[PDB]
């Protein structure tokens, strides 16, 4: 199905399983998160993530 | 009061994080007793009143 919808969409769509241990992760990946300390504002921070 | 004693009004946001207004009187006009008539109040007719 993801190879269904990869090619002929004009936006993305996934098919997909819940894993078995929900709310808790995968096992292979992270969860980062990049934070704004010095008050840098929406645009620098974003383009920080960029 | 808003002279003697202050007023939070609204907030306002410094560099990205909330912070408060009060508007109150500057010091030397508010220390001693006197100073109670320095202050005038604005009448129904468009007059000010110590």
């Amino acid at each position: 199905a993801t190879r269904a919808f990869s090619q002929i969409k004009d936006a993305m769509v996934f098919a997909f399983n819940l894993p078995a241990i929900v709310e808790l992760g995968t096992a292979t990946g992270f969860d980062f998160e990049l934070i704004d300390q010095a008050g840098l504002g929406h645009e620098k921070l974003t383009q920080a993530r960029n | 009061g808003a002279a003697w004693g202050g007023s939070y009004v609204n907030d306002f946001i410094d560099r990205g994080r909330v912070k408060k207004v009060y508007v109150m009187s500057e010091a030397k006009y508010r220390m001693l007793p006197d100073d109670i008539g320095d202050w005038y109040v604005r009448a129904a007719d468009g007059q000010m009143v110590p």
